């Protein structure tokens, strides 16, 4: 009955946001300016082939002083990598099977992991015995997990199936704040450096930029036409780098609430399956289904170089949070540490 | 569902027959449900918002009660008044003490704080033997009273040895 | 109305609503938010270890 | 319900005194709107002037328990889910949820007789192999240590010189599920496989 | 009433008659304030006056097994965590930790249904081996024995020639309680983990 | 209340230490008495590798006869090792996880081995049988243990967390003689060799010693300003060496209720971990949680000599009843005999 | 007591009282101590074998 | 009780077959040998047998005489 107005409406409604971002879109001045702080060729060599795993690494996630690497594997484990000794501080045998993602705690108490089990496992990693006791085993997923990160730690938001990325207090084990909006599984979940907003990457192609407080979503971003593998907020809280299974990664930036940038290359039509910034955020870490990974001068968009060593696909990429070296966790049971 | 809800409204409940059998009464409602009430807050720790109600409900209690019998003690028979008033006061310690131990034994020396009763007892000191007026009321009582027992006529000695007694 | 497609009401209401603050949110146009951003990075560029190669006593990877 | 504080039930054929106070804990239940008078409720016996709940007591007792003193705790002889059913009749939600987890906690603890184990395997070199032997997940099991000989840094002190099988039982301690519908999910387990 | 000499408490609407003294066991006891005389209650039946008290009656048995007869054995089919939950209600400090204690022991000695174990693994030479294989300690239980290679001596009788890796069915972690975290711990505990 | 008269009583009786401290305070001959010849430059030779520890070694402690020392490594593993012939007279799997402290008994029959569990295993050398038994799980520490030395075969003292030292009754296992009045976790605990006496260095850096009868604080020596990691008594029960996380090991006397001497080096950076003296006590081995340890002349604060040649810090240090051979148990989990 | 800021008197009076006896225990020079250390430690020199370049039959470590 | 029998390879079967009575095998393990890559010498195998005793604390109703301590603690070194 009244949906005829409600969709005229929505209808109008884009059309004016249309209408204001082509009136806020400008030439990139990042492009013209490929004269200015010329990067040259990159050349890495990897110093520590952590190979303690003996299946598919599927996420990572550096410690707060980027010593401690949780590493996960889809067998059930996950490794502490002593990234400075290449020893394992923890082997953590998980009861979920095809664990997807693996999320540090800020204070490096804590540890997060999501499998195909609709449970969000948070792990003390360490208690009065040493023992690492299983703190929560967060329940109330109507979907598979695919992304989680701390906020505090004793809250946190997930990315699950069926439309749900709630921010569920640790403590009680209940989803405090149920986000809902998205039209497909949400996959991608990025944190901004303000821990003030969450990008939800779903199935319908759309980064939605959500607040952290209650249900509202601050903005919708759509420049892809495929689900978005992964996301990575910029170290200053403004814009976020997003990739996808079509082989164009896109940087979105807050303020101009569109697409700053694309990153695409005919050399490549390999779907961007991780996105990584570097500590100035001059560099884009790119992993590939191609069985190595690139870098992009993010300002150029261009390939900045190649990291190749590996034989199968490059699922996830890490960055020490001062900026050091990169982790490059394939699908090889290898981590590999470019410096 | 919201637990704080009921537990406000448990809560209000309790407030006002806490204040009844402060007031002193044997009509009121059933030692056992204020008991088990008390010990069921105390256990889940809603008894922390209680704690800070109930120190509150005391000192309002004294508010209420002490200063009206202040004002019935200098009008007339200063210690007699002051004693069946402390009386009644000392039989509501003792019961709402008696309703909550859980709270004494374990979140009392948790605080770090002292006993309820002992807080209450403090609130009393302040209200009646450190205000300025009251004291120096009950000291010239005192004098009056051992001044004639100086003289050497028999004085009512139970009177002195309950506001001695009050004082320690 | 619950058996207009099971109360699409309020998922098209709050689809409206979210696309309401989109406008008001600021438009800052690109060429100056690129301006940011590059100043951002080569100001951060000679403290970026990747674009500034470091001894090998002072980076962890090789010490 | 306008008399008697005390209330008594009838609830199959037990008269149960309960005090208004503890029914009214949480409004959400069937007994709340028995502690005030509606027109509608003409459930009641008149052999003994108590109103009819026929529902069994035998499980009456432990909703009763919690519903009075904002806890239960069942016999090691009675059927947690007969508690269960019981609960819903009344409609208190936090006490169905908390007998949900009891119950699937009892049930993972009895998912270990069929047998069914999880395992997982861990790898190591000599030096860190202790440490996580002792400090391994509480509420697993060691299986399995075999030494497999390495080129790569020969010998000992390889990485890969050890391997270590774990293994716990097969728990559905929040709960258990044999399928997830969602696509992607499917598809990632297709690409993982190979 | 207040006084008598056998008193019939409605526990769960349901008698228990019992005698003065032993509810005079502990004053800070609520039966202690049932045994004296001061009128703060109003419940009761109606139609014969025994105090109709809302509580369980099922582990009251415990209770005042404990009350009237010294000693606590609890009935095998009572679970002893509502014995300490009925037990708090009644405030007997002494029956509290004793129960406290039963449920230490009962998880000491059986916590291994959730598989609750502790593991070492202590390296010994080959010759070494049957001392501290044969004199391992009482309680433990031997897991495997599992050779290491060498290049020393022709790879034979090296100091480290063998890992032993024992267990014990108990665990450091709480039978109901055990030592907490806090801040030094942590301290020297990342203080080792470097 | 009465609480400012006694902060002042507490002062001026603070004030009237000091000065009596300050007025028996004469020129330290030790340094003045430099014509006594120096002890040279003499270097121990690691006679004996006692490789038989995969995890960090915590505690070390000589027997009562200087041949069966008592070790314990941190995954919760005590070796009593033969010394003369590198062969592990036992091996004890602990309950405890952390163990930081192994005490061996007078009689040279019980063991003490204390955790973070809160929990003192008294484990007894030789049963009946001749099996390793524990005899006692001293269990009622409000915090975890951190040092302990037998008073007799049914009495010890637990220096724990929590500012308490309680002597324990081993028979009865109850604590019997309280030592409260610490205001930091006593970490170290020091028997002179009459026993009457114990000096508990703990993180508040001062160093009480108790009469172990009466149980009061006998004397307060102050002059540390960081916690006080080790202390060990001079052969003869008058004086005592004190080290910290500073390079200053403070050789403090009883008589003087005062500091004598300082042994500190500006070039070294590290605290002083492990205070150990030789049979003469002529030699002070200061232990550094570096890699390796050094040792000064206790009458000159000169270099005596370095012990080096693990990788990895010395994390306590024992010297034989005969003073003939000082063990080094490290973090390379080592034990080292320097002969 | 719990009205004087909660027994925080205790813990006072306890620290006078033991710096009572603290105060009246015998006080030596450091002269004195210093030279009673040299004493032992001269007089015991021979018998550290630290000291002495320990012959290679004596010891059971070059045994 | 835990006890480790040597064995031989071409011993084995003895010991295992004749297997006491209440004791349960609970390990074998291999070990190389002076000769021959370790077989064939005089020892091949470790075979750790354990059996099973009612809990009972040692030393409640005998106490060692002064002999057998001197005898364990020569033993011990």
């Amino acid at each position: 009955s009244e949906l005829d107005q409600l969709r005229q409406e929505a209808e109008q409604l884009k059309n004016q946001i249309r209408d204001a971002r082509k009136a806020c879109a400008d030439a990139t001045l990042s492009q013209i300016t490929n004269n200015i702080d010329p990067v040259g060729r990159i050349q890495m060599r990897t110093r520590r082939t952590l190979r303690g795993h003996l299946a598919k690494i599927y996420a990572m996630h550096w410690g707060t002083d980027s010593r401690l690497l949780v590493s996960a594997s889809q067998d059930g484990k996950l490794i502490i990598w002593d990234s400075y000794t290449t020893n394992k501080v923890h082997a953590i045998p998980l009861r979920s099977s095809w664990v997807m993602t693996c999320a540090y705690a800020p204070s490096g108490n804590y540890v997060a992991c999501g499998g195909l089990d609709n449970i969000c496992s948070i792990y003390n990693l360490k208690t009065r015995e040493g023992n690492v006791r299983v703190s929560r085993e967060l329940a109330g997923h109507t979907g598979y997990l695919s992304c989680c990160r701390f906020l505090d730690d004793n809250q946190i938001v997930t990315s699950s199936g069926d439309t749900t990325c709630a921010l569920w207090d640790i403590e009680t084990g209940q989803q405090t704040t149920t986000f809902t909006g998205h039209t497909g599984d949400v996959m991608s979940l990025s944190l901004a450096p303000d821990t003030r907003l969450f990008v939800s990457g779903a199935c319908d192609a759309s980064a939605k930029l959500w607040d952290v407080r209650e249900g509202m979503c601050r903005q919708t971003f759509t420049g892809h036409e495929s689900d978005i593998n992964a996301i990575c907020f910029f170290p200053n809280g403004n814009a976020f780098a997003t990739g996808s299974d079509d082989a164009t990664c896109r940087l979105f930036d807050l303020r101009a609430d569109q697409e700053l940038m694309t990153y695409s290359h005919d050399n490549i039509i390999c779907g961007i399956t991780s996105v990584s910034f570097s500590k100035s955020g001059r560099l884009l870490l790119a992993g590939y289904d191609d069985f190595n990974c690139n870098v992009w001068d993010a300002l150029k968009a261009d390939r900045a170089g190649v990291l190749a060593g590996h034989d199968n696909r490059v699922s996830c990429l890490g960055v020490t949070d001062d900026g050091m070296a990169v982790a490059t966790g394939s699908w090889d049971s290898f981590l590999k540490i470019w410096n | 569902t919201m637990d704080e809800k009921y537990v406000n409204s448990i809560w209000d409940l309790l407030k006002n027959a806490i204040q009844e059998i402060q007031r002193k009464n044997n009509s009121g409602l059933s030692f056992e449900e204020l008991y088990r009430n008390a010990y069921t807050m105390v256990l889940h720790k809603h008894g922390e918002k209680l704690y800070t109600g109930l120190r509150e409900v005391v000192t309002e209690h004294l508010i209420n009660k002490v200063r009206e019998d202040v004002l019935n003690s200098l009008n007339n028979n200063f210690l007699q008044t002051l004693n069946q008033a402390w009386n009644d006061h000392q039989t509501a310690m003792v019961m709402i003490r008696d309703i909550l131990m859980y709270m004494d034994r374990v979140y009392v020396q948790q605080n770090n704080v002292e006993n309820v009763y002992n807080l209450g007892l403090i609130i009393f000191r302040d209200q009646v033997v450190r205000y300025g007026c009251i004291r120096d009321h009950l000291r010239q009582t005192l004098l009056d009273m051992i001044a004639r027992e100086r003289k050497g006529e028999v004085v009512d000695r139970g009177a002195i040895r309950n506001a001695c007694q009050m004082l320690m | 109305m619950a058996s207009n497609n099971t109360a699409s009401i309020a998922q098209a209401r709050k689809l409206v609503e979210q696309l309401k603050m989109e406008a008001n949110i600021d438009r800052i146009k690109v060429s100056k938010a690129a301006a940011d951003l590059m100043a951002y990075c080569e100001a951060h560029a000679k403290e970026d270890p990747l674009l500034t190669p470091v001894p090998a006593s002072e980076n962890p990877f090789r010490e | 319900g306008s008399v008697s504080k005390w209330v008594r039930l009838n609830v199959g054929g037990t008269y149960f005194l309960t005090t208004r106070q503890t029914l009214c804990r949480d409004p959400k239940s069937f007994l709340y709107r028995l502690c005030q008078a509606d027109p509608d409720l003409d459930s009641d016996k008149d052999e003994t002037g108590a109103y009819l709940i026929d529902r069994d007591p035998t499980y009456f007792g432990p909703v009763l328990n919690y519903l009075r003193h904002g806890k239960l705790v069942i016999n090691k002889d009675l059927a947690e889910e007969g508690v269960l059913e019981e609960a819903e009749f009344y409609n208190i939600t936090s006490l169905i949820k908390l007998v949900k987890d009891k119950i699937r906690e009892r049930d993972s603890k009895t998912s270990q007789v069929p047998v069914k184990h999880v395992y997982r395997v861990l790898q190591c070199q000599e030096e860190e192999l202790t440490q996580m032997v002792s400090t391994m997940s509480d509420g697993w099991k060691f299986e399995q240590l075999v030494s497999i000989g390495s080129s790569y840094n020969y010998g000992n002190e390889d990485q890969a010189e050890f391997l270590c099988v774990v293994s716990k039982e097969l728990h559905n301690t929040p709960y258990g599920t044999a399928s997830e519908p969602s696509e992607k999910a499917k598809i990632l387990q297709e690409r993982g496989s190979r």
